[PDB]
RNA sequence: UUAAAGGAAUUGACGGAAGGGCACCACCAGGAGUGGAGCCUGCGGCUUAAUUUGACCAACACGGGAAACCUCACCCGGCCCGGACACGGACAGGAUUGACAGAUUGAUAGCUCUUUCUCGAUUCCGUGGGUGGUGGUGCAUGGCCGUUCUUAGUUGGUGGAGCGAUUUGUCUGGUUAAUUCCGAUAACGAACGAGACUCUGGCAUGCUAACUAGUUACGCGACCCCCGAGCGGUCGGCGUCCCCCAACUUCUUAGAGGGACAAGUGGCGUUCAGCCACCCGAGAUUGAGCAAUAACAGGUCUGUGAUGCCCUUAGAUGUCCGGGGCUGCACGCGCGCUACACUGACUGGCUCAGCGUGUGCCUACCCUACGCCGGCAGGCGCGGGUAACCCGUUGAACCCCAUUCGUGAUGGGGAUCGGGGAUUGCAAUUAUUCCCCAUGAACGAGGAAUUCCCAGUAAGUGCGGGUCAUAAGCUUGCGUUGAUUAAG
């Protein structure tokens, strides 16, 4: 608790930050047109977003 | 929690009059975008509606990360008894659509 | 999973039990035993602190200097 | 792979999306009646300013 | 607040349409939900659920409507009113892979065997007027080691890319 | 002393068993080379308070992991409860929060302590309890991926053969990229897999269309002109959708459709399937995506509120905060850059592209033109661009011509290493990066062994995404230059 130093550290460039939209992963993500999937969740929605496969 | 009363009294007068509301689990997340105007955290939302289930009254599930909310039929006349209402004081989940 | 420099316990508070902070004489009249916290809400509602030295008001958080 | 143990495979989701484009000179009341002739999700027509 | 791009406009509503796939396959699960389909107006929008017991799906005068409603209004940002879902009955509930996988989620959470639920979803398609279809269960079955069932009923196409629109995967 | 030994047929796997076919994850013929040298990076080992961890053809530039702190588990230490709910006591004659001063500490942590105010039944304690977990177990599992397995295979029904497991079907051959076809026939009839299909690459001087793409024509502007003429040369100079003060589609963008099918001619073979070149033609094998049955005790519980059980639960494996480590070096191993020059390297000229990304509900910080200050890195103001609308005809490198250097460990190589300058940021120290001057090591074509590949192919050569605040020797795409050798 007590705010002063509670979440002291910058929180922003770098990734302590950019966390996954769908459940926080923290490792290898997309930072690209704004999906912010984790890459492993990337197959369970490829159908669903529009990215369909090698056509 | 803290249960700070007169900010109990503004998370349950929105939980109440709508029986939904969409926190988001992180919890070092400075404000809550709803409520928005009486300074209140994104973590009492969390930890006072923690303490609507576990009485049995309201009801959830998990989003891909939001979270979402139902009343259940008692969690309905126990939070205008609460808040001091009478049974005319209703929450929207009866009728409001024609 | 022994930690022997015995990390430090709960924080206690004052719990002692007396007040009485309105001494009365002459058959009723009044007395603040401390001086009130001069803020800008608090005008005569609460008391403000008394060190052996300096006075600080706890809730509003101004300070009265050292002397 | 949801692991990094495999032996080397890089699929590639390419989305492409087309569009095209047609002027006009008339009063835009009637551009109501541009917009709500068809229900149509898999459409997405933008409406350009009739400032001119 | 002001505009955006086109390329982001594209994976706005992408991740618009899958957020509530996942979020009423939750919601919808003991219903036999079988996906949604979503119409962009600029007024009150408009979304259909394509549940197969349209019972619970409604409330008592919309309830579980209304308040499915809100939650999509309330986290996306979408203004004071202006989306509506619907109920739908889907077209031969047999046919549509996810609905009955849904549905047989509860002939194996009802309690019986796995043999009757697998033979007894496979006949009930085929004579929904089916050309192939198969059910695999894998898992840890009576036993340790985890061995797997499947129930390949028919015939099927596997590969080119006519394994896209005839088939439907669960 | 022991529950099998032993017989005969069947399916697989195997054989340094025979026959027949295929593959540059195989060879022959050849090139690029790694292994030799410097280095960046990965794994083991040793060392350490910790050097967290997974994997040993299908591990070793892999965990889309190029970590300054965050992320992060590991180590050293300081806080917080974010242990819901149910049970009783402590709660009105003194339960629970917060906080200035100071010896408090890493610390503006009220952590503790002295002193002492405030908060308002929220709680605290006792007991049962969820809970959280980048805590174990991928040999409890789901999803997914990897592989034998990119090679041509797999299966019922129904008959026949058989006590029976099983088998013929699924074949002697001919042919084929292929159980691919012909045909042969106790088998007949079918399904997948292959193919087909989708994308892409190539011709459409055909069709439809163009103020966000252009061409041609014209009027103006400017220069040049033997001479002095201009329907002469140059112009990405200006204007021709602004209410017509021009048309048009070759080049740009797509959209439909057309296009090649092994069709024609010959030689072959059972004039069967087909093969061999030739003629027409843009093209007579464009390249990849998806991909079967049945499986591995393949990997991942550290993507996941996918998850069973166990462990741990406030002196926490939960979680915040500062520092250290994930980078430490007698050694070995694997990818990869630069090289080792004269077919080179300098210096100055001349020069041509494609693929694509770009300002946010959270998250605040993007592409950059120009102008003016700096010998470089840079700095300020002004703008455009949510984009065929701006960067931008993307003036990339190689190259080419012009000069300097001459076989010298040299101006080749630029490791190592000193000092200074700026940008990034909360922080550059254990050097983030960029720039300067100075320093100038091996390295003189590479042992046994081994990889990758045959047509825009190998290769030299740069640019662009992705990780990104700073960030590419990595990866994934792009175009330029462009081959020797092969049809077995
Ligand atoms: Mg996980
Ligand atoms: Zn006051
Ligand atoms: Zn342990």
């Amino acid at each position: 608790g007590h705010q002063q130093l509670y979440w002291s550290h910058p929180r922003k460039f770098g990734q302590g930050s950019r966390s996954c939209r769908v459940c926080s992963n923290r490792h290898g993500l997309i930072r690209k047109y704004g999906l912010n999937m984790c890459r492993q969740c990337f197959r369970q929605y490829a159908k669903d977003i529009g990215f369909i496969k090698l056509d | 929690m803290l249960m700070p009363k007169k900010n109990r009294i503004a998370i349950y007068e929105l939980l109440f009059k709508e029986g939904v509301m969409v926190a988001k689990k992180d919890v070092h997340m400075p404000k809550h975008p709803e409520l928005a105007d009486k300074n209140v955290p994104n973590l009492h939302v969390m930890k006072a509606m923690q303490s609507l289930k576990s009485r049995g009254y309201v009801k959830e599930q998990f989003a891909w990360r939001h979270f979402y909310w139902y009343l259940t039929n008692e969690g309905i006349q126990y939070l205008r008894d609460y808040l001091h209402l009478p049974p005319e004081i209703v929450p929207a989940t009866l009728r409001r659509s024609r | 999973y022994t930690t022997p420099k015995k990390n430090k316990h709960k924080r206690k508070k004052v719990k002692l039990a007396v007040l009485k902070y309105y001494k009365v004489d002459e058959n009723g009249k009044i007395s603040r035993l401390r001086r009130e916290c001069p803020s800008d809400e608090c005008g005569a509602g609460v008391f403000m602190a008394s060190h052996f030295d300096r006075h600080y008001c706890g809730k509003c958080c101004l300070t009265y200097c050292f002397n | 792979t949801p692991c990094g143990e495999g032996s080397k495979t890089w699929d590639r989701f390419q989305m492409r999306i087309h569009k095209r484009l047609i002027d006009l000179h008339s009063p835009s009341e009637i551009v109501k009646q541009i917009t709500s002739i068809s229900i149509e999700p898999g459409v997405e027509v933008e409406v350009t300013i009739a400032d001119a | 607040a002001v505009q955006i791009s086109k390329k982001r406009k594209f994976v706005a509503d992408g991740i618009f349409k899958a957020e509530l796939n996942e979020f009423l396959t939750r919601e919808l699960a003991e219903d036999g939900y079988s996906g949604v389909e979503v119409r962009v107006t600029p007024t009150r929008t408009e979304i259909i659920i394509l549940a197969t017991r349209t019972q619970n799906v409604l409330g008592e005068k919309g309830r579980r409507i209304r308040e499915l409603t809100a939650v999509v209004q309330k986290r996306f940002g979408f203004p004071e009113g202006s989306v509506e879902l619907y109920a739908e009955k889907v077209a031969t509930r047999g046919l549509c892979a996810i609905a009955q996988a849904e549905s047989l989620r509860y002939k194996l959470l009802g309690g019986l065997a796995v043999r009757r639920a697998c033979y007894g979803v496979l006949r009930f398609i085929m004579e929904s007027g089916a050309k192939g279809c198969e059910v695999v269960v894998s898992g840890k079955l009576r036993g340790q080691r985890a061995k797997s069932m499947k129930f390949v009923d028919g015939l099927m196409i596997h590969s080119g890319d006519p394994v896209n629109y005839y088939v439907d995967t669960a």
